[PDB]
């Protein structure tokens, strides 16, 4: 059986993403979560 | 090959860019399309991807030997031409899709361009530096005309 | 981060970005719920002449083995074929519906064309016509109220006949029409002159019957001619209103805003600029100028024939500006059919 | 021979930036053939 | 080379009349030296 998770952790290493290339100063909309089922 | 895909499914897996290992009768066995996973208009082909990723890493082996001389102006135009003269070698072997003119380059790393002086306190230096790759080139399209 | 000594590189933010063209042609069909000589399945999606033939290897009577044998046989490509009870989920799932067509379905198919309509889908149905022989004598108009008044379809009366098999729904008819239209000439032409083969009307209407029933709405006939034959005749809409008459001018319209939307999705969320301003104006003229050399919209100087506009104080001012908000408006001209020809003579 | 036919590819004549950026690689060439003698219609006259 | 330092000594500029008189002789100099790179960060783009 596939395990829950609350999506704190995660989406804690797309900001890392965004000020990387785009900057501070543009909204994480449109990046991809890298690996997930459903 | 493990399973025989035909023309009508072509359609719908060469979007969502994927390749696929096409049959033919004349020439057997065939790789075919050559598309990258994420669809902007940024980098949507393996070689413009490909020619990026070995340009960057060659100028990179070889600034590493010069990477604590001081951030004069002699040094400024010696890094400048020999980068340079490794794009105007590869531009003249066909692979940076420019006219007869220089457009191909623009590499510059002076002061008052590219640069202040307050980033010169916090030793750094800036090498705006840009191409204009070539694609490849599919979906001939022929429209005969008449006149 | 610049955290240890040595050699760091960057690349670029953000690129450029254009518009893709088209499908223009997908449609799904008007399967009926208590025929029996089929499958249970609603929804089947059908993509060449080849496993048609594996499902239903008989051939069969009924209106839609006579539809889509038609619409094959004259080309054609990727169609669907849902029950008449769920439309209005197939169109909100498979984003690339252009066509409902009702392959001899009236009552339950009119309802269900105009609710994804008001969820406003951007869609273009098409009907059938009334059965048999319109005597003639008199009510040019009590033929005409159980038809749903939008913008949007059309009827195409007379009921060509088949001459091989069993009658055909003209919504095949004018189905197949559209399909070497698109494919040899655009979509800004109408599915006016081309010819269709193997299809013969059933009755022979008039010169002039088709003039009382050009006015008001649309019955769009199909007539046949000597030396062309069985060709359509006659491009328009329901309403008569200066906007919004001429097929044509409606599917093209229809068209040039769905590869805008398909587009403008991956730019959502993206910092309300300067920057910003200057590549949208700069990419949509350039796939509008791709699109009037090509004879779709008609203007010289073309500036004259569109405009496009994004600012700060144009439009969009600075309040709702704090609220994200970022509105454009674009206008232009389309071309429209001559379907009147008239000619002067004189002395001079 | 040039009357006869043309045939042109280029980068601004045809095929503009933005479509070299999706891959596209549009021609266009056009000649004019010839046609049968179906009708052979002769005049005589006096000069 | 004159942005590259200056140097300056007189009457009035510096040292003033009193503080000549108690032997004092002071001037000033100034220069702007090099400066090691030691972050080499690169851009690329396409233009």
């Amino acid at each position: 059986a596939p395990l829950s998770l609350p999506p704190s952790a995660l989406i804690a290493g797309v900001y890392g993403k965004t000020d990387g290339e785009r900057g501070v100063w543009k909204a994480p909309a449109n990046v991809v979560l890298n690996g997930v089922s459903d | 090959v493990s399973v025989r895909v035909t023309n009508e499914q072509q359609a719908e897996l060469n979007p969502k860019g994927i390749n696929v290992i096409r049959h033919f009768s004349d020439r057997g066995l065939v790789v075919w399309g050559s598309r990258t996973q994420k669809d902007d208009d940024d980098w949507r082909y393996i070689p413009v991807r490909r020619l990026f990723d070995a340009a960057e890493r060659d100028i990179k082996k070889a600034l590493q030997p010069m990477v604590f001389e001081p951030n004069s102006q002699l040094t400024w135009k010696r890094v400048q031409t020999a980068i340079d003269n490794y794009l105007y070698r590869l531009w003249q072997q066909g692979a940076l899709a420019g006219n007869k003119a220089e457009e191909a380059y623009f590499v510059r790393v002076g002061k008052g361009i590219t640069m202040t002086q307050d980033e010169i306190n916090q030793g750094k230096m800036i090498i705006q530096v840009g191409m204009a790759a070539v694609r490849p080139a599919e979906f001939i399209i022929l429209k005969f005309t008449q006149d | 981060t610049t955290t240890y000594p040595g050699v760091y590189l960057s690349e670029d933010a953000v690129s450029s970005f254009s518009v893709n063209s088209a499908a223009t042609a997908v449609p799904l069909f008007a399967y009926d719920s208590e025929n029996t000589n089929t499958i249970n399945k609603p929804i089947q999606v059908f993509r060449n002449w080849a496993e048609f033939t594996v499902e239903y290897p008989t051939p069969l009577e009924d209106a839609f083995y006579t539809s889509l044998s038609l619409w094959f046989m004259h080309g054609g490509g990727k169609c669907y074929l849902v029950n008449e009870a769920n439309i209005a989920d197939a169109v909100a799932q498979y984003d690339d519906i252009t066509l409902i067509v009702a392959a001899g379905t009236d009552t339950t198919t009119y309802t269900a064309f105009t609710t994804v309509v008001g969820q406003g889908y951007r869609i273009f149905g098409l009907f059938d016509g009334p059965k048999e022989k319109i005597a003639g004598t008199a009510k040019p108009d009590e033929v005409m109220e159980e038809y749903p008044t939008s913008p949007f379809g059309a009827v195409f009366y007379p009921w060509g006949t088949l001459a091989s098999g069993a009658a055909v729904p003209p919504s095949a008819i004018a189905a197949a029409s559209i399909t070497q239209t698109d494919r040899t000439r655009g979509v800004w032409k109408a599915p006016a002159n081309q010819a269709v083969n193997g299809v013969t009307p059933a009755f022979a209407v008039s010169d002039d019957f088709q003039g009382k029933y050009n006015q008001g709405k649309a019955l769009n006939m199909i007539r046949t001619f000597s030396g062309q034959g069985t060709v359509v005749w006659g491009a328009r809409t329901l309403e008569d209103s200066d906007n919004w008459r001429y097929i044509p001018v409606r599917r093209l319209f229809n068209a040039v805003e769905r590869d805008i939307q398909k587009s403008l999705n991956k730019l959502v969320f993206e910092p309300n600029s300067q920057p910003t301003w200057q590549r949208v104006k700069a990419a949509v003229d350039s796939y509008l100028h791709s699109l009037w050399q090509q004879g779709a919209l008609a203007g010289n100087t073309p500036a004259d024939a569109w405009f496009v506009q994004v600012g700060k104080d144009l439009t969009m001012t600075q309040e709702e500006i704090n609220q994200g908000k970022m509105i454009i408006k674009i206008g232009l001209a389309a071309v429209r059919p001559a379907e009147f020809i008239i000619l002067q003579f004189s002395q001079d």
